[PDB]
């Protein structure tokens, strides 16, 4: 249903499909196993950050904090502003039940894949018709 | 009918360089804008509600009268004056045969706008081009 | 397929190639991206 | 053309220069190697730059430089007729 | 292997030169219009169209083409998003110059407020170079608080030449943050007036300004107008300028550009939906300092009093400007 | 207020109403700044002329271009192209056009027949737009003085009998202060 | 040469005669002299292109019915041409099967003739291009001669035309 | 239409044609890259007129190719059509979309949308060809053309024409 | 001038002013990847067909 937009490798002497490919990653080159033909070169291996596509998918945000100068008036009135989001109000929810859930196991002493797979349950089970009515004590409770 | 064109009804209003151009086909008011956008890859059927001749973008013209019936009349005066054209010496100063001849040519003038005799009098057009 | 075509100049036979270093192409989409425009020309406009 | 100087006028140094010597055997080299007329005998040669060496010593380098000036004018001078003296 | 042959004629930057985008030429040169403040879909199997990684706009992947060229990593140099502000905000890098030329320009017509027929004035108009030029010019403008709709003629003082103003008595601007502040003073009868000179205001002011006024300023009709100088439509650079690390390639990561063109994304469609209903002035003013501060940041994450935006991570956000700066940057 | 905040925004975006904020200080309580709306006759004519131009050039436009060829499309990329730019991207077999990025035959594009509806859309609009051209053509003839907030005072008729607004215009003396769009001739 | 960025351009169209940027009517050759567009009709491209292909021919060894000519021409055309003559090819077997003018005494009696109006080199080689038989066939083939030329000069100038049309 | 323009060309010369007789090298590689080609500036160069004197000028060699670049100018015969311009050609292919008639040079296109309505298309007949009461236009027709459109590209040119016009179509 | 130090407010006053920058210096002539006109690159080399011809 889309576009195709897709590359595949494969060397025009040998016309072998499909091809053995290997991936000299040290000379940087991708090179045809059996007659040596190379087909790609200049291949490629803080800046960025970092974010797991399971617990908060994709939701991207920049927090607003003190620099080596500034003024707390500045400081205030713009997290004032950000906080009075009507698109990011509806996440903050998710991401309060989320803080509550590291409160409720770090309080346990449980390992962290526990509180993981506890924030992964409540994010698929959340926002359903099933679970409207429950508690969102219980509803932490049961996912731990 | 009193200052748009009927077809896209567009008022001089809200177009102040519209502009009307007639065609001798039908003498049926039209812009510009209408006559680009219909007639520019080629002829076409008349935009217009009973009328079914075709026409030419090439053929059209700015109304000079502004009464069609007049602007009618006056073009097949033209056509018609075209090919009879005679003067006083033609006849060498007989008045009476003149006289005729004008009262004639008013005749297949009037039969021509008032569709007497089309077939005839076009015929008779026709030859007298050739003599 | 051999077409060239530059959107929003409406023109397609008025293409040049010039060979820089990334870190050039880089600077140059960094800085557009900042709103400066870095307008390169193969033919020199003044006399020295 | 009112950037090229004439020959009857040239003021520029008649001695090619160390960068000019350079660049001239450099480029005959890059031309012989890859499969240009050779103009010079060759008593047994195996590197380009030795052929250019000898094709300068013996002046038979169909090249010319162009010498650039500050306000956009150039002179033509012939590797022939520059002086190698360096 | 090498990159694929071309027809064009092979040739070597001899000039270059440098200016402004105007918004017409952002939109023409756009080939997308990003309007999702996202980077994939749902399934998170291929990138949101309309999106931040649109594919519309390159690949920074070996394995992908590119939708406007189909071409490869190694030959796409990258096509140029945009994103039409709800409201125009200033350039960070440009607050001085607007403010000196907003000191320098009446603020309700848009005219010098010193024309040729002061010798002082002419003085500085008759300088060469454009920076001293301006330099002159805004010394001598910035002390004149009124229009001056006519003026002694340059003749005798007895009779006045009459020439294009309007009487209203200029503002002292001050830089307040990111915001310019103009401060009217009163008559006799007492404090002044201060009110908020908005963007749209400024942008109208500058738009008002003649070719040759602002010719002398040393802004080029053709390369750079002050009206410029304030951002209505920003482009949205290509993938290949904020690639997307991995570092087990199970886990996505997203560079910080992307990251503030997210925020600047959701700020703006904040201050479309509050200004399309309701949304009092004290809101909409709230949203506006918001999205104008994010646009600062993404063009450069340190102004002097102003916050500095963190990441989750805690570190300052890595924006254009410190890229290019440095012993490690671009340069 | 949530209700009457679209309402009032939109009509405000059109000019059909202006506004007017004043600071406003009563004998017995803290001063507060009052929003006023009103209707400056010459802004609203001239959008609602704008826009009606604006309207019947958008249909007359459509008209033209739909009177253009049809051109063609790819069902995969759902990319469109001219008949000039797929005339170009034609098969060696001279038979079916291909597209570029598919490589699929391309489907011939639609509105062939909607040459007939769109004039009809135009002339329905016309003559429901009708009144709106006659009184601008009256308008045109007259002159019109632009209104303020003070002016319009003068018309006031008292909504309530103790409306906690202060209907009054005074304004600060000695104020050169000049706001956007708060003059008029 | 000063600064440059997008201008508005009238897009080519034969009707106004506004053939584009590199076709203008005022040209100026190698030698920096000027010089009017050289527009040529196909009988006298076909015979100019002969002419150079006869004499390219002249310098390497140095150093009728439409049948008959064609294959003349094919072959002289095969001889004294390179590689990738396809196009070139086309173009010869298309003037030479669309040709009205056959001579030199034929084509210059056409230019003596046609320069006399003063129309657009265009105008005159599209009126020596195309064959019509009547004032209105020509109006219509070539909308830019409307209001530059009167319907008899038109008539009587394709008469004569077409009165010395080869055979 | 035909026109004699003067142009400029960019020859690059590999090292092994610095002998003695490189004029002729650049000559024989003028009619090889240049005669037969096509070009969205000038149209298809069709032939170069004047060919003992082309004005060859000193050539660069390039930095670090090695080869040498000769500005050559030179007098060719140049076809570039125009919109709104008629031709006279012969069809060479045809289909459903509409058929190609070829000008000279070049290939001209007659969409469907551009052909006079009682001109239908019809597969039965072996080739296949349009068929109308007063004419049938099929392989090896002659057709008058309108050009409609040109799109030029740095390489390569495309034309659409209409035969839907008075006194044009089958000849 | 942008190499040396506070390159981002050069860059930004060179684009408010519109500067044309001829690229005669090595910075320029490096940052664009091209042969810089100092030392053997001050010159351009030409090739000689007089010379060629009677080279035989
Ligand atoms: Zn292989
Ligand atoms: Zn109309
Ligand atoms: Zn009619
Ligand atoms: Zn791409
Ligand atoms: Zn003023
Ligand atoms: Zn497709």
């Amino acid at each position: 249903r889309g576009p195709n937009l897709n590359i595949v490798l494969t060397c025009p002497e040998c016309k072998v499909y499909p091809p053995k490919i290997v991936e000299r990653f040290s000379e940087g080159d991708v090179v045809c196993a059996l007659c040596g033909l190379v087909l790609s070169d200049k291949l490629v291996d803080r800046v960025g950050e970092a974010s797991n596509p399971l617990l908060d998918g994709n939701n991207l945000s920049t927090r607003i904090g003190k620099g080596e100068t500034t003024d707390m008036r500045f400081t205030k009135e713009l997290n004032k502003a950000q906080g009075k989001n009507v698109m990011d109000k509806k996440d903050n929810e998710v991401q309060a039940a989320f803080a509550k859930i590291t409160m409720l196991c770090d309080a346990a002493e449980l390992p962290k894949i526990v509180k993981d797979c506890a924030k992964e349950a409540y994010k698929l089970c959340h926002d359903e018709k099933t679970l409207k009515g429950k508690s969102m004590e219980s509803i932490m409770a049961a996912s731990i | 009918n009193k200052d748009m064109c009927p077809i896209c009804k567009t008022d001089r209003y809200l177009s102040p360089d519209v502009k009307f151009l007639v065609n001798p086909e039908c003498y049926h008011r039209i812009c510009e804008s209408c006559v680009d956008r219909i007639f520019s890859l080629g002829p076409a059927q008349c935009p217009y509600k009973g009328c079914d001749k075709i026409l030419r973008k090439n053929k059209f013209k700015t109304q000079i009268f502004d009464d069609v019936e007049v602007e009618k009349e006056v073009d097949i005066r033209k056509r018609v004056f075209n090919v009879f054209n005679k003067t006083i010496d033609d006849f060498n100063g007989d008045l009476v045969e003149y006289n005729k001849y004008l009262e004639e040519v008013e005749d297949i003038i009037y039969k021509l706008d008032h569709g007497i005799d089309v077939a005839k009098t076009e015929e008779k057009l026709r030859t007298y081009e050739e003599l | 397929h051999n077409q060239f075509e530059c959107k929003g100049c409406d023109n397609k036979i008025d293409i040049y190639q010039i060979h820089i270093p990334y870190a050039a192409k880089l600077l140059f989409q960094e800085l557009m991206a900042m709103n400066i425009t870095p307008r390169l020309y193969t033919d020199r406009s003044r006399d020295f | 053309k009112e950037k090229a100087i004439p020959k009857d006028q040239r003021a520029t140094t008649p001695y090619m220069t160390k960068y000019e010597r350079a660049r001239i055997l450099g480029t005959r080299a890059l031309q012989i190697s890859m499969n240009a007329p050779v103009f010079v005998d060759l008593e047994g040669e195996t590197d380009p730059l030795r052929i250019a060496m000898k094709e300068l010593a013996e002046k038979k380098i169909p090249l010319v430089i162009r010498r650039y000036l500050p306000d956009g004018s150039f002179e033509d001078w012939s590797v022939e007729e520059l002086i190698v003296d360096l | 292997v090498g990159q694929q042959y071309s027809s064009a004629p092979l040739r070597t930057v001899k000039e270059v030169q440098f200016g402004l985008f105007s918004p017409e030429e952002v939109r023409a040169i756009s080939v997308a219009k990003i309007r999702f403040p996202e980077t994939m879909d749902e399934t998170q199997t291929r990138a949101k169209i309309g999106g931040l990684n649109d594919p519309r706009l390159g690949s920074i992947d070996r394995n992908l083409k590119c939708q406007t060229c189909q071409e490869g990593m190694n030959e796409c140099p990258g096509h140029f998003g945009h994103i039409d502000l709800a409201k125009p905000v200033f350039h960070v890098g440009f607050i001085a110059k607007i403010k000196k030329v907003c000191e320098c320009v009446c603020m309700h017509c848009g005219k010098l407020l010193l024309d040729e027929h002061n010798e002082l004035m002419r003085q500085a108009l008759a300088i060469k170079d454009s920076k001293k030029r301006f330099a002159a010019i805004w010394t001598l403008c910035k002390t004149k608080m009124v229009c001056e709709t006519d003026v002694p003629s340059e003749d005798d003082p007895t009779q006045l030449v009459s020439r294009g103003g309007c009487g209203n008595t200029q503002p002292t601007i001050r830089k307040d943050g990111l915001k310019l502040v103009g401060s009217w003073k009163k008559d006799r009868a007492d404090e002044p007036e201060l009110r908020v000179l908005s963007t749209e205001e400024i942008l109208n002011i500058f738009k008002h300004i003649s070719v040759k006024d602002f010719t002398s300023l040393g802004f080029n009709e053709v390369f750079s107008r002050p009206e410029w100088m304030i951002l209505t439509c920003l482009p949205v650079p290509p993938p290949p300028v904020r690639p997307s690390i991995s570092f087990n390639e199970s886990q996505r990561g997203e560079d910080d550009l992307t990251f503030k063109l997210a925020d600047i994304l959701k700020a703006n469609i904040s201050l479309e939906t509050l200004e399309h209903n309701g949304a009092p002035h004290h809101a909409i003013e709230e949203a506006e300092s918001l999205l104008q501060f994010h646009v600062a940041t993404y063009m450069d994450n340190d102004i002097a009093g102003q916050p500095q935006a963190l990441q989750k991570s805690g570190r300052p956000v890595k924006s254009i400007r410190a890229r290019l700066k440095g012993k490690e940057g671009r340069i | 207020k949530t209700e009457l905040g679209p309402l009032i925004a939109r009509l405000r975006s059109d000019r059909l109403i202006s506004i007017h904020k004043q600071r406003e200080y009563p004998p017995n309580s803290k001063s507060v700044e009052r929003v006023y709306y009103y209707v400056k006759y010459p802004h609203a004519i001239d959008a609602i002329k704008w826009k009606v131009h604006q309207v019947v050039q958008r249909l007359k436009d459509d008209l033209d271009k739909n009177s253009e060829p049809n051109g063609y499309m790819c069902p995969i990329c759902l990319t469109k192209y001219t008949q000039l730019e797929a005339v170009q991207l034609l098969n060696f077999d001279r038979t079916e056009f291909l597209c570029s990025l598919c490589d699929e035959p391309l489907v011939e594009d639609d509105s062939g027949k909607k040459n007939k509806e769109k004039q009809d859309k135009l002339n329905r609009l016309m003559d429901q737009i009708q009144p709106i051209i006659d009184s601008l053509k009256k308008i045109d003839d007259s002159r019109i003085e632009e209104n303020t907030f003070e002016i319009a005072l003068a018309r006031l008729i008292p909504p309530q009998n103790q409306s906690h607004a202060a209907y009054t215009y005074n304004p600060k003396k000695g104020s050169t202060m000049f706001r956007p769009g708060d003059s008029a001739p | 040469r000063r600064r440059r960025l997008k201008k508005v351009e009238e897009e080519e169209n034969a009707a106004t005669l506004q053939l584009g940027q590199e076709f203008q009517l005022k040209q100026i050759n190698h030698q920096g002299e000027e010089e009017e567009l050289i527009a040529l009709n196909l009988s006298e491209a076909r015979l100019v292109i002969k002419e150079a292909l006869v004499e390219r021919r002249r310098a390497f060894k140095r150093s009728e019915t439409r049948e008959k000519e064609l294959e003349s021409i094919d072959v002289l055309l095969e001889q004294t041409t390179g590689g990738n003559n396809k196009d070139l090819k086309n173009t010869m077997q298309y003037l030479t099967n669309f040709s009205r003018f056959r001579d030199q005494e034929t084509v210059g009696a056409v230019i003596q003739l046609l320069k006399s109006t003063g129309l657009h080199p265009f105008e005159v080689a599209q009126l020596g291009s195309l064959a019509c038989d009547t004032a209105d066939e020509a109006k219509t083939l070539i909308p830019s001669l409307n209001n530059k030329i009167s319907d008899d000069e038109l008539e009587r100038i394709l008469k004569e035309l077409s009165n010395l049309e080869t055979l | 239409m035909f026109f004699i323009k003067d142009l400029s060309l960019n020859i690059t010369l590999h090292p092994s044609f610095f002998g003695p007789r490189m004029k002729q090298y650049l000559k024989t590689k003028l009619l090889e890259e240049v005669e037969g080609s096509c070009t969205g500036k000038f149209g298809y160069i069709l032939c170069v007129l004047d060919y003992d004197n082309i004005d060859i000028q000193r050539g660069r060699i390039l930095p670090t190719d090695g080869s040498a670049e000769f500005n050559v100018k030179y007098r060719a015969v140049v076809f570039k059509p125009f919109k709104g311009e008629v031709v006279d050609g012969t069809v060479v292919s045809c289909s459903q979309h509409g058929f190609e008639v070829q000008v000279g040079p070049m290939k001209v296109f007659v969409t469907k949308h551009l052909m006079p309505q009682d001109l239908t298309f019809n597969a039965g007949s072996n080739p296949p060809s349009y068929q109308s009461s007063e004419d049938v236009i099929t392989i090896k027709s002659r057709i008058r053309v309108k050009i409609e459109g040109c799109i030029s590209q740095v390489s390569s040119i495309h034309a659409i024409g209409s035969i839907k016009e008075d006194y044009l179509g089958a000849i | 001038r942008c190499s040396f130090e506070e390159t981002v407010e050069i860059l930004f006053e060179a684009g408010a002013s519109a500067e044309l920058d001829d690229c005669r210096g090595v910075s320029e002539n490096v940052i664009l990847g091209q042969m810089a006109p100092i030392g053997t690159g001050a010159f351009d080399v030409m090739i000689d067909e007089e010379s060629l011809v009677k080279y035989m």
